[PDB]
């Protein structure tokens, strides 16, 4: 019964990641209104590489996830 | 040191002869200022030698524009700012038709539909200008078409011998990129080999490895099933060029017209579009497709009389309307302008110009534009568009395959500092290899449903 | 109630009636128990009686099986468990030919190579037993070609008619499928939207909504760049059926030889495998492409006779060996296999049955199998492969077009008290319409490079 | 100077996010090497399904964070 313990640690955990990705929207969101009604752009390029390589440690997909954070706070592109 | 020509044809049908004279009896802004005895003997020259382009071309092209205007193709237009007689070289030629053809194969994926594709090339050799007196106190480079480079003032007078080399090194690049369009250049999975290089080698890859990989995906699942055209492209700027280069031919309704073949498309800039001008009357007389720039000052009234103007047989394609606001002004400035358009029932292609609303001198004392500034503008566009549910049709770039230091910032984030670097360009600052694909990639992540 | 036929050709060449003769008089096992008398009756009608295919199409076959084994496609085979003659109806044709190429569609994307079609159709008819004596106290049901599945002891003497009633089930399916790979069920882009509407609809769509629309945008590609054969098969286990339906023909060394037209290709299950057996030895004689199935008491040893037998010309994709030991056994048992025959230089193609040792008995009383067994065994496969370099080249699936309740799991989670819904195999449980697709896309992801 | 603020914690915000990734994809490790030593499956089918349907709330992207933790825990399939 290890199994029923370690999955009941991986709710916990996924919990606690959608909820603090649920935040990081919404402070991105915030950052992106500010810029725009400043008169600055939608995106800045070279912080989402800032973003992009500080998830590197997790391999491959580690890019992925965050681009995928990237469009949960900026959007889609040309949308 | 000089090619010497000796001087020593069939009349126009008496309504084309009629037309063209009184289009050119009009006004005509940034002409050059060469006497009318030296500018009618070289185009005596040019009204013989074969055409850069012909009439088969230009139809063809017309029936892939209109799939655009109808919103089942995208355009892609790009090449250097201004070309120049120094640079007209295979390798520089090469790298941009490379460059192209690697945008292109992006694009179509993103927005899984054909790609039509416009170089700015065999041609770009003619610039206007605001003021006639440049920083340094010389008369103002025009283009190689007109004047040199070289900042002294025997070099800056306006030489007619220069539509002659104008056309041969129009001919000479022409020829080239015929010959590379059939080549293994064309082939697809070669093109998309090099966006995988850039994708492994650029500081900023991982951005866009996920797309290079579904792409290469793609192309061997076609492969898996059991499975080039580039146009040439200016602004029709000299008059002098542009008539001596006219060619009789029936068009596609069987009526004898008259087709420029110095190109198979022309566009007409923001400071020669005067709506009783010459070079608005002189493309009303010419069967190619046309363009039209317009800027932060165009009311929707006035585009929509360059529509009616232009494209008064509704034929799908056969007008543009490129639009430049700046990225901070598009989003306010543009729906008006397509809300009216479309309104007309006419379907013209609406195509982005990033480049010429954002331009700005650095401190370092180069003319400059910013990457996150285009990228901003063309976003801004498709969205317009998909809030009006009109087709964003394409983007109209200013590019090149060297690794130039000229636009700052992607993924290399080039700085005022690094602009000194290679600034190589004889006008306005072009996106090198790395940040012309880079814009590619995100273009086609816009264009995703 | 019975059709009636009467019976009252040139000879094989001395070699080919020698070598069949000494086949045939060698130990068969699984064999019907009618009269002999009776069973040349039949074979003499099925003797002249057009095939089911033709020589040009089991060579055409080979040189793509070829391809297989040398790396560079996949293949896929799949059907029910066992045809009825009660169930050879277009509307349950049509559905399993749709599932088929609905899964290839999405392994050739995932795999970025071909993928060969085999049904298991037009002639699974057959079955073995290890008893003769079923649940109930009566004969057991060997297939339609045998006898009935009515549970009563007159429907289960064995009836040698039941070969030409197979022949004419044989014949009408066949011409019925290549009916439909003809037709507008080809196209690519029609098939891959029935599994864009299995996303919509199936409660696990979200795990394969981004491989969906990969795939419908590789194909939107293909398409805006400018850009159907389903093979017979059977276990090959009635020799009189078998024997009746070889015909001569010039092979791919323009030498007559015999091959079997009851089917494209066929392979001998785990009972039938005697290495000095009929079977075997009557697959040694034939031109078409064979499999053998193997189990988890295989030795390397025995693998490397079978492929010295089978493919004593070193003919690339001639022979499939067909794993099938189990989730919890093919990690151990598959590798040592695999290296022994690998190291006599011949070309196999092996292939994956993650369906026969992974199946048990429910509380129910259903015969069943989970699908996190039969995900797990494929899954296993591969990674033997990719640990030894090898090419994990096909699985052979059962599978049918219609929503049954036969295999526990799933997006629908099929539990034990809803196997009695429509539980409708005549013989071992099927993977429905969700079932089937789910395992080509979860394998799909298993072939990504 | 909100900006700066706001991205300070984005910063904040993509440290936690990291660390509970990287401490799910052990977890996720240990549920596997536990189930398979005991004879069962590398994969459990109606358990990602699960995972995928907790992260619905995020929208369309949801899914495909799900997809890219089960990656991180139980690797790519078919390796
Ligand atoms: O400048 C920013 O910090 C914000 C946040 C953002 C993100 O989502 O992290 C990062 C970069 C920008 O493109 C967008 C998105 O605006
Ligand atoms: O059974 C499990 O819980 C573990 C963890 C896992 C996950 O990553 O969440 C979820 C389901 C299983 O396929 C794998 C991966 O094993
Ligand atoms: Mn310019
Ligand atoms: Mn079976």
């Amino acid at each position: 019964p290890e199994i029923d313990t370690l999955r009941e640690e991986i709710d916990r955990l996924d919990a606690e990641i959608l909820a603090l990705v649920k935040r990081r929207a919404e402070v991105s969101k915030a950052i992106g209104k500010a810029r725009m009604a400043s008169g600055g752009t939608r995106l800045v390029h070279s912080r989402e590489m800032k973003v992009i390589e500080r998830y590197s440690e997790l391999g491959p997909d580690g890019k992925d996830l965050a681009i995928l954070l990237l469009r949960l706070g900026r959007g889609r592109l040309g949308h | 040191w000089t090619v010497d020509i000796p001087i020593d044809l069939p009349p126009l049908p008496t309504d084309l002869r009629t037309r063209l004279d009184a289009a050119l009896a009009k006004p005509a802004a940034q002409q050059p200022t060469w006497p009318a005895d030296q500018a009618l003997a070289m185009r005596t020259v040019l009204e013989s030698v074969p055409p850069v382009t012909v009439p088969s071309e230009i139809v063809r092209l017309q029936e892939q524009l209109a799939q655009v205007a109808k919103g089942e193709a995208f355009l892609l237009q790009g090449g250097d700012c201004a070309e120049t007689f120094m640079d007209n070289t295979e390798p520089h030629i090469r790298g941009n038709v490379r460059a192209l053809l690697q945008m292109a194969v992006v694009l179509t994926y993103g927005a899984s539909m054909p790609v039509v594709k416009v170089a700015r090339i065999a041609g770009q050799y003619a610039k206007p200008r605001s003021a006639d007196i440049d920083a340094l106190g010389l008369r103002s480079y025009r283009g190689d078409m007109i004047n040199g480079f070289a900042p002294d003032a025997a070099a800056r007078e306006h030489d007619p011998s220069r539509l002659v080399r104008a056309y041969a090194n129009a001919s000479a690049a022409m020829n080239l990129v015929r010959a590379l369009t059939s080549s293994g250049l064309a082939s697809l999975h070669l093109v998309h080999d090099w966006n995988r290089e850039f994708v492994r080698t650029s500081p900023a890859g991982a951005r866009y490895e996920a797309l290079a990989t579904e792409i290469d995906r793609g192309l061997r699942f076609m492969s898996a099933c059991g499975v080039a055209e580039i146009y040439a492209s200016h602004e029709a700027l000299v008059l002098d060029y542009e008539r001596a280069m006219l060619r009789l031919s029936d068009g596609d309704d069987g009526e004898p017209q008259l087709f420029d073949l110095s190109a198979h498309t022309v566009w007409i800039g923001e400071r020669t579009r005067q709506i009783d001008g010459a070079h608005i009357a002189f493309a009303q007389v010419i069967a190619n497709p046309v363009g039209v720039k317009l800027g932060p000052n165009m009311t929707p009234e006035l585009a929509v009389e360059y529509v009616e103007r232009l494209d008064p047989h509704n034929k799908p394609g056969r007008l543009t309307l490129v639009s430049r606001m700046g990225n901070h002004k598009v989003r306010d400035l543009l729906p008006p302008i397509v809300e009216k358009v479309q309104a007309t029932g006419h379907q013209v292609i609406w195509q982005c110009d990033p480049m010429h609303g954002n331009t700005h001198e650095s401190s370092t004392g180069f003319k400059t534009r910013h990457f996150d500034r285009i990228v901003d503008e063309v976003q801004g566009f498709f969205e317009v568009h998909r809030a009006l549910g009109t087709h964003p049709g394409g983007i109209h770039v200013e590019i090149t395959g060297e690794n130039v230091t000229e636009c700052l910032g992607g993924a290399q984030d080039i700085s005022e500092t690094d602009l000194a670097g290679r600034y190589e360009t004889a006008c306005d600052p072009r996106l090198n290899t790395q940040q012309s694909l880079e814009l590619a990639f995100l273009v086609a992540e816009m264009l995703r449903d």
